[PDB]
Formats: structure tokens, sequence, C-alpha cells
RNA sequence: CCUCCGCAUAAGCCUGCGUCAGAUCACUGAACUGACAAUUAACAGCCCAAUAUCUACAAUCAACCAACAAGUCAUUAUUACCCUCACUGUCAACCCAACACAGGCAUGCUCAUAAGGAAAGGUUAAAAAAAGUAAAAGGAACUCGGCAAAUCUUACCCCGCCUGUUUACCAAAAACAUCACCUCUAGCAUCACCAGUAUUAGAGGCACCGCCUGCCCAGUGAUCACUUGUUCCUUAAAUAGGGACCUGUAUGAAUGGCUCCACGAGGGUUCAGCUGUCUCUUACUUUUAACCAGUGAAAUUGACCUGCCCGUGAAGAGGCGGGCAUAACACAGCAAGACGAGAAGACCCUAUGGAGCUUUAAUUUAUUAAUGCAAACACCUGCAUUAAAAAUUUCGGUUGGGGCGACCUCGGAGCAGAACCCAACCUCCGAGCAGUACAUGCUAAGACUUCACCAGUCAAAGCGAACCUCAAUUGAUCCA
RNA sequence: GCUAAACCUAGCCCCAAACCCACUCCACCUUACUACCACAACCUUAGCCAAACCAUUUACCCAAAUAAAGUAUAGGCGAUAGAAAUUGGGCGCAAUAGAUAUAGUACCGCAAGGGAAAGAUGAAAAAACCAAGCAUAAUAUAGCAAGGACUAACCCCUAUACCUUCUGCAUAAUGAAUUAACUAGAAAUAACUUUGCAAGGAGAGCCAAAGCUAAGACCCCCGAAACCAGACGAGCUACCUAAGAACAGCUAAAAGAGCACACCCGUCUAUGUAGCAAAAUAGUGGGAAGAUUUAUAGGUAGAGGCGACAAACCUA
């Protein structure tokens, strides 16, 4: 009765120009 | 529906549920003498082979002689002088204390069965009726037999009518007075057998019989405690036990409205229940002298009763009527039967 | 039953099907009645005369028949003296 | 698993020895026997149950002095240190061994029944009929195992052409030859059993864990019923 | 190592079945090898040896694959290179 | 103005706010990028020739006294033995929690600082919300309940003896454990139990203590004789007789009930006070809020130019029908509607779907132990039997609201009006045969058929003989 | 006019051919990448699944293509299984494709293990238009957004969104913010159709009483809880083992004592509920010299461990 969260890979928020 | 419940009622076998019920009943009804009729219950039924008179009855009386059994009727009518008791009825019966059990009958010269084995306690009630050559006998319940082989055994009736509300029953019925009776002897409505209802009798047919023997469904006490399969006792089954005392006073006043003026009707229960002993044949005298106003007077068998002392027991605080209670010595079906003829 | 077999990728016959069916050449199939081994104290002789002869099938069955069955068994066969012989050609059927 | 005994030491010493618990835990390193853990840190103080072993290069029946009557840990029964020639031993101690008591072990067989003193040990054929014994041997030169916890006594119940009948304190009977060796008496710390666990706490110290919660229902299984009588079992109300 | 049938019936359970040959520790002398050897053997090898008249026989007309044995090859080598040299 | 924090070591981390140059909530800069620096052993790590041999007596200011659970710290003999300070750790604002996270985190010193820090981006003073402070008269009238605030009470009842333990993240208890008491099993050594031995060890039950509650030992005479029982010797075998034996031990309950001290964040009741709990709410402060400035999420979303009443949709309309209303456009509130949003769906049913548990469900005995027979001369191997302990699989269908079941196939009766079929469901009556032949032999045109198939039914002619009744009365394949 | 869009070539796939690399100095099985001191390997696969359940049973590589032949045979004789003698470079992908691959990297996990994304000038850099979303440019009664129209955008009249599962369903119930890309019918017998040849057809085998040979044309996608085999896990928690450490003050005949810090736990209330926080905060409470709390190392492992039994805990 209980759900995990899931975190996104790291890589898409370190994204510079 | 409620799948779940808090408290289930124990299975209890239907042999357990009728001893259960003859227990706590019959203990307050009989006292110091339960035990003894309840130790005869559970023990085996003696029986008593009875001569087909339509076979060669000479050589199975001698027979039977030879095998240290004694033909009890011959010699209750010997000494039965210090009404009259239906004659040419021959029934061999081990003496107390000697269990041994008859050989299964087997077909004759003639192509009949010799004897017949059954309990001689039911051989009483057809004694009871005061048979005599030209007589017309009304039969209520006849199927499976037995009673009814016996009156034809009497060769004193004229007309013989059999009755029975289950084809199943009658069925087996029609085999045995096929298999014992010659054809010469049924010919045509000489033996009538039907199967409908016996409460009807009552106003299809009306001062037809000089003689009726009424052997009305019971609670069936010896049968209750050893089978199991369509037990009475069956609790499923229990609705019939309610409407069970009514429909004995129904069939026996069928019986009574029946018979001629002067007419003798015998009833007879195989249970030693008072409730539908006594109970029942009080009602339907009451039914009939108010409802339908027909005055009948019920014998004493106590002369009886004096006669058969050597061969059977008898219940002596019994108001009117007889009833037969087993015992180990002479282990006979627990029966009752009462003589009374309406008056008018 | 089995499309493609897997030693060998080709159609199986239900074996169950040829060990109670005779199939004539012309596209008819021979059985034998059910029960006809069964109970014939009870059974009446005219009932037990119609048990013992062999009958056709229909077309659903003779075609169900078809599919569970190889061309091996559908082939032509030259038997020396077989009693079936005669029944494997038409005569005189127009439609 | 890693699991070494901790019984290594090979040569007899007086001096107490560092024990290691288990927990009731193998070299498998499961647990095996339930209700044992860690209480108070305990040293071991080898006993040696061999009465009759005379020094080295001599011989015959020989005396030692007691010394000391000491608490142990790791039995019931209280334990004397004896010497004698040039030997200190820890052995057992029986009901009434003071220090500076004087002890005798013999292993000669007289005709005639010994002197039936009190912490003294002699083989079962020199001791008299009905003498109450602990400490005893099932096979010569075995060594001691049947008597020794607190306050326990058998007696010597006949002896007959080689062969002594002792009862243990389970009220049963041994066969034992007469070539064994038996101390004299009744061992100490009487009233042991008179000994009341105060508390939880107690029965903690002692190394002992409590008992499981879970519920048992019987640990013995029914009687199984047989074929001619099923139905007489288990008759409802 | 195998599988077995219940009570003999293909429509029982199936579970697994060892066999294991009955050994004995028995001791032999070698007339080649003038040694006294003791070695574990059924009784399989007892009725070889006696079928062939003497252990050395046995060991020297046997193949490689009906011996089953390192230390049956390591005899019949010790035997063949007696002989030979 | 704040400090229950600090400084150090350890543990963890690995250059992670030193300098200089560019560069980009906040500086056009820095806790960004690049280049350059740095942490120096005395602290700490990193040890030891051999073989024997020694090592009974706690700690607590160890003194007096006092124990129990019985305790961290020692050598000697002989042989061998002469060179020197190497190597590694040493920084920082730092670690485990996805984060510059109100969380977690051992020891020493400081117990409030000599050390370390900053709750307020600016304004205004709405509502609702959070946390405080005060309150006339009254003092539980509030409420499931004195929850909360207060104030800092008293007497009991139920349960559990108590300290203790438990569902980490909805249950702290009356459950578990527990001292004590009771039952069962075990007569013994070098890996558990145990360097143990029946005042012991294991497996359990109950829950301390204090009391009441304990018998199928054979009866009568009187430790004595008969009468029983159990064995034998008879007895064809029993009515059954004759001998032998039962006085070398002896009770019994993991039984039930009743008080009582102490204790409990346990459940209930109660005295006295007390208070904004309430009658009946008010005022002020802080947080939030609302405005200006900077940064900037989430669930959600068919398209929407998105009204009210009545009807329809049976219930349920912003959108359909009939009326009524109606310039456009922000911001603040509210929660009646949008069958409002969000979820590992609460309940009922279904699946020839799973899984856990139990057993007297079915299949077994692969494993373990015992016993027997072979084999071999105590073990091992094969075969068999008896138990333990397991394993694999299943839990048909219809109908039932206060039950403790009735049914499942075939033929009738109430319903069926006149070719065929069809009054559901339900309520009732029967059948699982019997009797008679023994040509109830063989064969064969053409047909009927319970709506399929399977089954079932009638039959001319012919070959050979002779001068059936019955409404149902029944059972495929494989296989034996 | 922004955000964008557009690209061809890295490389890769299936074949064929051919039997492959194991590598300067130093280091590396102890805590791998650390100069330098007295134990040992071989042991029937199971299960899902099919049988519309399930219990015997249910194809899996064994050394020549074809044929014999789905034949003999086996089998709850059923599902199904199944011989032998004998015969003899490209009608490929081109950056959501093709390998996962720019790389077993970054990142995620204690570990076994999981595992990405993306690039584009020109010979030389020593040289124009198009998705959604928005802006240019907010809006004016009235209503599935349109249609009929109209001089005229609206005003007039007509008009109950789509898909899917139900007999109706307007609406009820699931599904969709929108754009781009990607994302789902695979094959036999037998028939038919069109050819060649014809009592014969076929480039051995097979069929044939007009048949036989060849071709054409018919059989989807995503989703459980499970079961079994082999590894990996006790840095959290349960329990144990070794060697440690902590507990102020006050009362007490001195104790699993009492009050009460630090510490440990979590009774009751309120706040918080995508939070400070995948369980916290404020206050109030329980224990606080003991069956106490706590640091370090080691052990017990899933047909299992551990358990003061809560079906508790064994890396949210
Ligand atoms: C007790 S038996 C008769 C005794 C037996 N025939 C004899 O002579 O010994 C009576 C039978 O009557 C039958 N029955 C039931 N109802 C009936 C009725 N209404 N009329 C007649 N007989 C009836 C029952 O089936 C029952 O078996
Ligand atoms: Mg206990
Ligand atoms: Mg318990
Ligand atoms: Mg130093
Ligand atoms: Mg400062
Ligand atoms: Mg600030
Ligand atoms: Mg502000
Ligand atoms: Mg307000
Ligand atoms: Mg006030
Ligand atoms: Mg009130
Ligand atoms: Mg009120
Ligand atoms: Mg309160
Ligand atoms: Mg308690
Ligand atoms: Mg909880
Ligand atoms: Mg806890
Ligand atoms: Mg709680
Ligand atoms: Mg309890
Ligand atoms: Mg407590
Ligand atoms: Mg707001
Ligand atoms: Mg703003
Ligand atoms: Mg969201
Ligand atoms: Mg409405
Ligand atoms: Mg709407
Ligand atoms: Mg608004
Ligand atoms: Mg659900
Ligand atoms: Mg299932
Ligand atoms: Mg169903
Ligand atoms: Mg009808
Ligand atoms: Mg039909
Ligand atoms: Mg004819
Ligand atoms: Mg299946
Ligand atoms: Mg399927
Ligand atoms: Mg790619
Ligand atoms: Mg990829
Ligand atoms: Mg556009
Ligand atoms: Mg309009
Ligand atoms: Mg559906
Ligand atoms: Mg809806
Ligand atoms: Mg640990
Ligand atoms: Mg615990
Ligand atoms: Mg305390
Ligand atoms: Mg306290
Ligand atoms: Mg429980
Ligand atoms: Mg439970």
């Amino acid at each position: 009765r209980f759900t995990p969260p899931i975190y996104q890979p790291k890589f898409k928020t370190e994204k510079e120009f | 529906y409620k799948k779940k419940w808090a408290a289930t009622e124990p299975k209890f076998p239907a042999v357990r549920l009728a001893l259960q019920n003859f227990d706590m009943t019959y203990s307050v009804q009989f006292g110091d003498l339960w035990p003894s009729i309840r130790v005869s219950l559970l023990s085996e039924q003696k029986y008593g082979a009875l001569v087909n008179n339509f076979a060669a009855w000479d050589h199975v009386s001698a027979k039977l002689e030879q095998l240290s059994a004694k033909d009890f009727v011959n010699e209750a009518i010997s000494h039965w002088e210090l009404w009259a008791c239906s004659p040419n009825l021959r029934c061999f019966t081990f003496d107390r204390g000697d269990i041994s059990r008859f050989p299964p009958a087997r077909p004759g010269s003639l192509g009949v069965m010799e004897y017949y084995l059954m309990d001689a306690a039911s051989l009483l009630p057809v004694l009871a009726l005061g048979l005599q050559p030209g007589d017309i006998v009304l039969d209520l319940c006849a199927a499976p037999g037995g009673k009814t082989l016996a009156l034809l055994q009497t060769g004193c009736c004229r007309n013989l009518a059999a009755n029975d509300l289950s084809p199943s029953r009658i069925a087996r019925l029609q085999k045995i007075l096929h298999s014992y009776v010659p054809e010469e002897i049924r010919d045509g409505n000489q033996v009538r057998v039907t199967s409908w209802d016996g409460r009807k009798w009552g106003e299809l047919e009306g001062d037809t019989y000089d003689r009726v023997l009424v052997d009305v469904p019971c609670t069936t006490d010896r049968h209750s405690l050893h089978e199991e399969e369509n037990n009475i006792f069956k609790r499923s089954r229990k609705k019939e036990r309610q409407i069970l005392p009514v429909l004995q006073v129904q069939l026996l006043a069928a019986g009574l409205l029946a018979t001629k003026p002067g007419g003798h009707v015998v009833y007879s229960t195989c249970s030693l229940s008072h409730l539908q002993n006594e109970y029942v044949v009080q009602g339907a005298i009451e039914l009939l002298a108010n409802q339908y106003s027909i005055q009948v007077q019920v014998e004493d068998l106590t002369h009886f009763r004096r006669v058969f002392m050597d061969t059977f027991c008898f219940f002596s605080s019994c108001q009117v009527g007889e009833l037969v209670i087993p015992n180990l010595m002479a282990n006979f079906g627990p029966m009752y039967f009462c003589k009374m003829r309406r008056l008018t | 039953l089995t499309y493609f077999s897997a030693r060998k990728g080709k159609r199986k016959t239900v074996k169950a099907v040829i060990d109670r069916f005779l199939r004539l050449h012309c596209g008819l199939w021979v059985r034998r009645k059910a029960g006809y081994k069964k109970k014939l104290w009870k059974k009446t002789p005219a009932r037990k005369k119609r048990l013992r002869e062999f009958v056709f099938c229909n077309k659903t069955q003779s075609k169900l028949l078809d599919k569970m069955t190889t061309s091996f068994w559908k082939r032509r066969n030259w038997y020396v003296d077989d009693p079936y012989q005669k029944y494997h050609d038409r005569t005189n059927l127009k439609v | 698993a890693n699991f070494v005994s901790w019984k290594s030491r090979t040569k007899y010493t007086i001096t107490p020895v560092k024990m290691r618990k288990s927990g009731g835990r193998d070299h498998t390193g499961r647990i095996r026997v339930h209700g044992i853990g860690g209480g108070h840190k305990q040293r071991y103080r080898m006993i040696d149950f061999l009465r009759f072993r005379p020094e080295e290069t001599k011989s015959g029946p020989f005396e030692e002095k007691v010394i000391q009557v000491r608490y142990d840990p790791c039995r019931s029964a209280d334990i004397a240190l004896v010497a004698g020639g040039s030997r200190k031993r820890w052995i057992i101690a029986t009901e009434n061994m003071q220090a500076g008591d004087t002890i005798l072990n013999s292993n000669h067989i007289g005709r005639m029944a010994v002197a039936a003193r009190e912490g003294d040990a002699h083989p079962l054929g020199a001791l008299p009929v009905g003498t109450l014994i602990n400490n005893v041997e099932s096979e010569p030169g075995r060594g001691a195992q049947y008597i020794r916890a607190a306050g326990t006594c058998g007696v010597l119940l006949r002896k007959v052409n080689g062969t002594a009948i002792i009862q243990l304190p389970s009220k049963r009977q041994m066969q034992v030859l007469e070539t064994c060796v038996a101390t004299v008496g009744r061992v100490s710390n009487v009233d042991h059993n008179k000994r009341v666990i105060g508390k939880a706490g107690r029965n903690r110290w002692l190394g002992k864990r409590p008992n499981s919660g879970r519920w048992h229902r019987k640990g013995g299984w029914a009687g199984r019923k047989i074929r001619p009588l099923p139905p007489m079992k288990s008759y409802v109300k | 190592l195998g599988q077995i049938y219940a009570n003999n019936d293909k429509l029982s359970k199936r579970l697994k079945k060892v066999w294991k040959p009955q050994l004995f520790e028995r001791e032999f002398y070698s007339e080649i090898l003038d040694k006294k050897f003791t070695v574990t053997v059924t009784m399989r090898t007892l009725d070889l040896i006696d079928e062939a008249y003497g252990l050395d026989f046995y060991i020297l007309k046997t193949p490689k694959e009906d011996l089953c044995s390192k230390f049956g090859m390591d005899l019949k080598r010790g035997m063949l290179l007696r002989l030979a040299r």
C-alpha cells in the first residue's frame, strides 16, 4: 500500500549552453 | 445470502438423531422399562417363518419342526379356550434364548416360495381381525406387505383391497404377491391393487367393508435407528413430523367411514410414541362422533394378551388396545394394535 | 494439431483419427457405431443390427477428418484383396 | 563460518583461562540452542576429575592438603584447590571441606572396607556398601562423569564378584567395575536449588535469554485414530 | 543416477533415484610388483580377477575403458615397465 | 540581538569561499571557469628471534566493612642477538539523507562562553489561517470524552503482580516476556548443548508471593480367612473343577477458585480547584496575507465564444425544448455546482487467475530414523515394511435476507384450445425395473427423429422355422 | 520576428571467405594494481508453458543437403512425440534507424546489477519560405463554435464534440493539453483463378479413373499477480560474538529504588500533508546504574536467517 518515487536521470538538468 | 455463521449446529448422523429423540421422550414414558427396550432395539430383530398355504405346507411344517422351531399360533389356539382368532395361519418361531436365524426362503415344487420371513409381532393384528369366510377386507396401507400376505393366507377373504400412496412401494408389494400367491387366486378383482390417497377412501367408498386393517405411517422406530438413508428423523425432513400426527387421524377415519355398521377395524402402529398410539385413536373417534356423528366402541384385548403371554411380552400400562415391547429373550418389532367396531 | 513440426516443419496427422476411421479415395469416410460392443443383453435385435453396420460421415465431419490427416492417407492404394475395393470410386453421380 | 573454538589449551594449568561465549551458535554460525546470550564474562578453571593421578615419576596412594574452597562461575558445585608433593590442581569440593583439611587418594582395593571418611577417593571395591559417593567413572582411568553437580550423591547398592551397582541421583542403576574410583560424600553447595532468582535481570546475568513469544498447542502429536473407530473421536455435542 | 515411477506404473509420481554399488576393502598381491595392496573393490572386480586367474592378469588383459580407474592404469603402467625393462 | 553550541580527535569525504585573471534574488561577482600555490613529525599509524616454562587470591580513593553476576592488564631458564630514526596520514566552510535539506551522527574539553552566530528584501496593517498575551460576571453550562489551555487535586472500579518488550511509517495495550510454580525428554566426552553431568541440560505450559481445592491402590470378615480378578492344569468342549499369582510399591492437578501490597503515558467513574472549553466573544503582537522589486514550481487540461427557471433525459443539463436575462475588461474573497482534482480501490461478483496457512483433500516417500530379509564377513550396498518430516496439486455448477439446505439425468402431473415447437423459474408425482418368450434368428427396399453431432425409432420383400407387455426403466471413448 | 526547421556521414546489420588476440620498464590473489619469510576441481537441471484444470505426459545441436515420412512406432492410445534400413556481395539502416555504444562512459544501486543522450559551414576560417508556442495585433449581448447566407465580421435561421464498451446514451462510462517522430495480420490443408503439358504430369523420391506442374491470393499489438535456476545482499534492521565507552545534581538502608540533566524512546495535542522531512516540527510526556544506551570489527541468507510472536525485521 506504498508507492516509491522515481527520479529522472540527472544528465538532462545539467545541460549547458 | 450470508455465507458465514457464528455457530453452526453439529452434524449428527440421522440414526443418532433418532436415538436422541427416543432418549429424551421414551425415558419419561417407560421409566425403568426403557433400558431393556433400548438394548433390544439396538440388538438384532428375531424373525418368524410364515408358511405359504398355497405351497406344500405340510412338508415345510415338517422341515421347520426338524430345525427345532415351533408354530406359536397353533399352541396359542390350544390354550385359547382356557369373536374368534384368524384361522389357517402358520408362522414358526424359535423358542426364547434361541437366537438362530431361519434359512432364507427358496422356491418350492409348485414354483412359489415355501415360507415368508417376517416379525411375528406384525402377524398379531391379522389375528386380531375376526375373519370369517366371505368377508370383504380393506387394507389402507398395504405396501410393502407382510400383513397383506397373511390376510391372503387366511383364505377367508372374498375380495382384497390393497392401497398405498407410493407406487415405488406398491411395486415391491406387486412383486411379492405375484411370487408368493399364484395367479389362480388373483383372478378378477378378488385382489384389487390401487395406488391412491388413503384419505379419499372415506368419501370414495362407504359402508363397503366388514373388515379393515389400518397400518398408518409411523416413525419406524427400529428402522430409524438402523437405516441411515431416507430417515424420517433426518433434520431436513423435520417438517414432515409436524404434519405426521394429523395424517394418522385422517387415515384411521377413512377406514371408519368405509366400514360396514358393526364392521371391525383394527389399527396398528410400528412405534411406541404415545402421541401416535392413543392420542391418534381418541382424536379420530372424537372427530367422527362430533362432525359426522357415528358411534364407535373399542374392545379390550386383555383376553388376547393372556394367550400370547408365553410367546410375547406386553406393556401393561396401555389404556386401550395392546402394545408389544422388544425384549432380548423374545425379540419382536415394537408395535401397537387395537380393535374397534362402529356401533352404528 | 501440429501445423509445423519442430524437426521437419511439416504437418502432422492425428493418429486418433487413423485408428477409428477409413477414408475412401472418392472423399467419403467410414466409421463404426458407438457402443456396438456395449451391454448387448438389454438391446433389441434390430437395435443390435443397426449397431453392427459401417456408416458414412456427413460433410463437416468429413472436412474435419481431412484436415486432421495428411495427404499420404488420401492417395490411391492398390491392395491385393481389400474388401473395400469397389467403394473407392463413385457411379452415376450427377452433383 | 570463521569460527574457532576457545578450547585450544593443551597444558594443564591452575590459572583462570578466558572463555568465549557461543550464543548457541555452531561452527556453521546458525543458532542450534535457544535462550543463550551474553551475561557476565567468565574465566574457566580447569578441573582434574581424574582424582587418582600420581605425580610425574611417582606411584602409589598419595595425599593432598586443601588450601582454598572458592566459588566457580562455570558450575554449580564449589571447587577446592589442593596441593601435594609439588603439584597444585582444582578439584570438586564435598560438603565439609574447609581450608587446611587433608585428603587421601588411593587405588588400593582392601579385603576389608576402608575408612568411610569424606572427601577422600577410593576404588568402589574398597568402599563399603550403602555409602554416599560422588564423581564416579564408568570405566577405569576414564575420569568422573556422573555425580558431579551441587549437592548430588549416589550410593553403592551391591558389590558382587567384580561388579558394582551404583544408583545415580535419577534413582537409576548403573554397572561399573571395582577398579574404578569414587570420592566419598555429597557435593558442595547444597540448597543450590533453594536459591531464588529474584527478577528477570538475574537470569539475563547468568547468560540466559527469554523463552519465545510464540504459542504452542502441544509438543506431542495426538494418538492416531484407527479405521474401526473414527466416529468415536471428536463426537460433537 | 536416474528417475523412477513410484510403483512400476507410469501413471504414478516420478522420483529421483541413485543406485550405488556395494564396496569392500580387500587385499591383493601383485607378482610382478611383488607388493601387497589394500584397495576398495566390488564383487564384480573380484569375479573378474577370478576369471582372469590373478590380479596381474586382470590388470594386464583389461583395456583402459573397462578398468575405469586411474590407479588401475598406474598398476598397469608399472607392470608393463617392469616387463619391458 | 541569539547561542543545547563551540574547539579538537575519531569515522566519513577528497582540494570542495587561498592568490591572480576572464566570466556571469543580488554585486557584473563568486561557493563559476582556468592558471598558480599548499598539508614539513616530536602526535598518530606501521612492531617484536626460538624452544620449554610460569601466571589461585577482582574493580570500586582499596583502607574498615560488604558482597555477587566472580571479574581488562605479571614470567623464569637457556640459546641467538650490536646496525638507527626509513615509510604513510597532516588542507577546507567537509559526512549519511536526490538539494547550501527544521532530519541522522561516537568520544574529550568548555556548561556558557575568551568560541560561534543573525529571526526582519521594501511597504501596508483587509478577510480567512497559524502561534502567542490579556479579559467583566459566571466556572464544564462545551464536549463522545475537561481534548486543549490551564493548573500543577481526592477517593475508587476493571484488567495486567511489578522493571521490561512489541507492529521502523495509522495500534504501546488488557498482547509478549517475567521472578515463582508445573509437564515432558535425556545416564552422557574433545566444534553447539559443554571443556557441562539429574540440586544438570533441552523442549513446553502458566505467570510472583498468600490460602482453599488431590485419588477407579479389591471387597467383606479383621496383620489374618473367604469372595473376586489374572494366569495356567483340566474339560470333546462348556454347566466347572483343580493348582499358581496379586503386601520387595503408595497416591495424585503442564487441575480450578478467592483475597491482598506495590506499580501502569492502560480503560471507566468521582471530590476540590482551575481556567475563553462554553454562555458569548473581544483586543493587541508575531507569522501569514495584500501591494512594489528579483527569482520562479506542481497536480490538472477533448475543444470551449463556459448564464438563470421550468420541463425532458425515469434519477442526472452551461450546451436538448419553452421562457427569462444579457456592452467589454482586471483585482480581492467564498466554497453551493462543474457526479471538481489525486491516489497500490472500501464493498459484491467473476476468472476451469495467483499466493500464505491448516488438515481426517488427492497423489507420493525423493530425505531422515527404526525394523526385517539378502550381500559381506560393527559399518556399507540392494530389497521390503513402519513412522517422522516434507513435496506437488485442487477446492464443479444452479438456487437460497434471519440459516443449520434443496437440487444437477429420464418420464408425467397445473399451465398446453386445432400441423410441429413453446407457460420460464418454481411446487409436486414417479424411473434406475419387473414379468413372458427363447427364430429377443439372419438379411434387406424406403422412411421417422427431441430442433447440431452422437445417440434413438419404424419397416416391405427375401433365406430358415411355426401352424411380447410396459410412460421413463438409462451411460460414449480409452482401458481391464 | 523569435523559438525553431532543414541536412549526410560517422558507423552499423546480414552473408561469404578465413580457424583468433593474447603484447616496452614497474606493479598487481594481503585491503588487487602493495619489492623483501615455516586448504583445494569433477556430482540426473528445474520450472514457465501445452493439455483450454491438473497429477503420467508436453519439440529443444549433436555432426550429408533431398527423399524414405509425419511412415513404422510411442502416448492420461490425448495433447502431442517420432525413427531407421535405404537413397544421395546486398529490391540492407542512415542519428528516435542501424549495435546499448561518441560508451559499458556519465549517471543509478552496498553489491550482483541497470544504463543514457547527442553531431552537421565552406575548396579554404592563415576568408529567402514551412510544426506546435508565441510576437507583429486583448476584448463587445447569444451559447460543440460551424453551416445556409449576406452589401456587410457579428446580429437572422438550422445544428445534443470524437473514440471505445453496452440494446438505448443525448450524457452515463473509459481515453485524449498540443505538435513532430515512432508504434500493431506473420502460415498450412483443401478449394478458386491464370498458365504449360496431358492419360499422363514433375529437372529421381510423389500424385494420377483428367490429372499433374507453376504462380497468384488467407491467419495482429501492448499489459499481470506468479513459478523455477544461478548469483548478490546483515554499512538499515533482528539476534549473537570479540574487545571497548557513557550515565551531572538531589533524596535514599540502599534496591531491574524515587525526583531529575545529558542520552534513549515516542503518550497526547496542534502544525505539516509534492512537506524542512518518502514520517518532520513545537509543546507535553515514558525510562534515565540497567533485561540500560552507544562507537568499532566479525557472524547467521531466502525450500533460509532472525524473532521478550507484532506474521515483526532481513538496505525507504
Ligand atoms: C407403516 S407402512 C404399512 C405397514 C406395512 N405395509 C405392513 O403391513 O407391515 C404405511 C405406508 O403407507 C404409505 N402412505 C403414505 N401416505 C399414505 C396415504 N395417504 N395413504 C396410504 N398410504 C400412505 C407410506 O409410504 C408407508 O410406507
Ligand atoms: Mg520458561
Ligand atoms: Mg508463551
Ligand atoms: Mg611517536
Ligand atoms: Mg564572536
Ligand atoms: Mg536573515
Ligand atoms: Mg516580506
Ligand atoms: Mg481573523
Ligand atoms: Mg473571565
Ligand atoms: Mg455537559
Ligand atoms: Mg451539551
Ligand atoms: Mg490534558
Ligand atoms: Mg504490566
Ligand atoms: Mg506503527
Ligand atoms: Mg521500536
Ligand atoms: Mg503509536
Ligand atoms: Mg500473558
Ligand atoms: Mg512499564
Ligand atoms: Mg492567496
Ligand atoms: Mg512578485
Ligand atoms: Mg503536478
Ligand atoms: Mg433539471
Ligand atoms: Mg458540461
Ligand atoms: Mg476570482
Ligand atoms: Mg480491484
Ligand atoms: Mg487455478
Ligand atoms: Mg460460477
Ligand atoms: Mg406439465
Ligand atoms: Mg434431428
Ligand atoms: Mg423374408
Ligand atoms: Mg494447462
Ligand atoms: Mg489458452
Ligand atoms: Mg542510436
Ligand atoms: Mg541507444
Ligand atoms: Mg507556426
Ligand atoms: Mg443562435
Ligand atoms: Mg468486455
Ligand atoms: Mg461521465
Ligand atoms: Mg552489524
Ligand atoms: Mg528485540
Ligand atoms: Mg530507576
Ligand atoms: Mg524514574
Ligand atoms: Mg498474535
Ligand atoms: Mg493475526
